[PDB]
């Protein structure tokens, strides 16, 4: 069995590098189609709500 | 290309914490009261 | 334990409202966007001290 | 100077974005470490 506390280190290391990745979306794709871009940053917030 | 660049970013930030500051009033209404402040604080 | 808990939470609540707040910053003026960065960080940092409590 | 002010004032907002940008990957760098 895992332990619930590296369980946890493991669920905020994830979220960190969701946030890192999520941002990193965003600043190598701000400026591709704004729908698509839109999609696919719905689907990321929604990544963020269920990790929080 | 540089403006248009400029531009096309500035729309699609927008759109962004537009979305995000919609979301969270959704889902935390608690929180809703700082997020419109924040607008104010960014717009 | 349960104060603990809440200030927890609360922090979690303020550490998002703050990250939306900062990528605001970088939407609207990103030229001082790190003025509040590292603001972030020492709510994260706040967190690591509540982990040390519960060691 | 018309035009030529124009051309550096987009030149500056071009490459003061580049070097956010840059400035950003940068930070992203550094603090993964903290990660």
């Amino acid at each position: 069995m895992t332990d619930r506390l590296t369980q946890l280190q493991i669920c905020l290391d994830q979220m960190t590098e969701q946030f890192c990745a999520t941002l990193n979306y965003i600043d190598k794709n701000h400026g591709v189609p704004p729908e698509e871009f839109s999609n696919t940053i719905d689907e990321l917030s929604t990544d963020i709500i269920l990790k929080t | 290309r540089s403006n248009q660049y400029q531009r096309g970013k500035m729309h699609g930030l927008k759109q962004l914490r537009d979305s995000l500051a919609d979301k969270i009033v959704d889902e935390f209404p608690e929180l809703k009261e700082p997020v419109e402040d924040i607008i104010k604080r960014t717009s | 334990y349960q104060y603990k808990i809440q200030e927890l939470r609360k922090l979690l609540k303020s550490l998002l409202l703050n990250y939306l707040e900062l990528i605001g910053v970088l939407s609207i003026n990103p030229d001082m966007y790190e003025r509040k960065v590292e603001n972030i960080r020492t709510i994260l940092v706040n967190i690591h001290h509540l982990l040390n409590e519960y060691r | 100077h018309v035009l030529i002010d124009l051309l550096n004032w987009f030149r500056t907002t071009n490459m003061n974005v580049n070097n956010c940008i840059w400035a950003l990957k940068s930070s992203l760098n550094s603090m993964t470490n903290a990660k």
